[PDB]
């Protein structure tokens, strides 16, 4: 999971 | 928005559509292409194609469940072509390339197009 | 193989399907979540969902056009995971999360309910 | 594209  | 993102979801989503694909799973469609029937995902084909995407928005086509594609379309480039809209992958060869490109612009699928013209181009 | 990659594609593809989702085209199937109704497509449902994949590979589900979750599940948190499957995004708040992680489980969505139960963890 |  990433911060877009 | 504060979303969180998944940076692998679209990937192991194609790559679930392409299990029920090769299990026939909730295909709707049969794409006959000479004597050559391939079975697919209407959703899919729209996703990946210029050509299915008008097709399948049309109130009388979007309810067909075979579609028969243009005689000079040939079976082998539309199975190459098919294999990339479920898996990302384009088994490109000097064998195949004059076929997958003519297949592509048929398609409408711009980006095969682009990379079909540069490995012409290059030799 | 000597396959070349697409790197976008299945992003592009699933940015695509859910242009269909928002406009309702080839949707197949609406999800009851207590008064609120859900439109969607089959096989997306079954790439996202392990809950999904069992119904719609069921000789008599697959054919179902209406199927009415379990009372217990929350409307907001079932649009949220409707969301993440066709967007790959996660709108995950702490007003939300506990709603989030229960449908999850539900749905038999294992990478949802990990970065859920990290998040949870931390707080 | 890549070499994937
Ligand atoms: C253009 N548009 C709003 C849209 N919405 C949904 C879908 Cl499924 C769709 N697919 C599509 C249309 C055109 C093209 C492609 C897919 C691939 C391409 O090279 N051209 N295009
Ligand atoms: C497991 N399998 C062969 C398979 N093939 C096709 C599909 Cl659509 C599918 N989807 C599915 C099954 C289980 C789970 C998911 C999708 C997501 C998850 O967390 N568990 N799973
Ligand atoms: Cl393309
Ligand atoms: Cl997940």
């Amino acid at each position: 999971w990433v911060i877009p | 928005d504060s979303c969180i993102q998944f940076t692998r979801h679209a990937s192991d989503v194609l790559l679930n559509l392409n299990r029920l694909r090769s299990r026939d799973i909730l295909t709707d469609v049969v794409i006959v292409v000479s004597r050559e029937q391939f079975r697919a995902h209407k959703t899919v084909l729209m996703a990946c194609s210029g050509l299915f995407y008008s097709i399948f928005t049309d109130q009388l086509k979007c309810n067909l469940s075979v579609i028969n594609l243009d005689p000079e379309i040939n079976p082998e480039g539309f199975c190459i072509l098919l294999d990339f809209m479920y898996t990302s992958r384009l088994n490109l060869r000097e064998g195949n390339i004059m076929a997958v490109m003519a297949t592509a612009m048929y398609l409408q699928m711009e980006h095969v197009v682009d990379t079909c013209r540069k490995f012409i181009k290059a030799s």
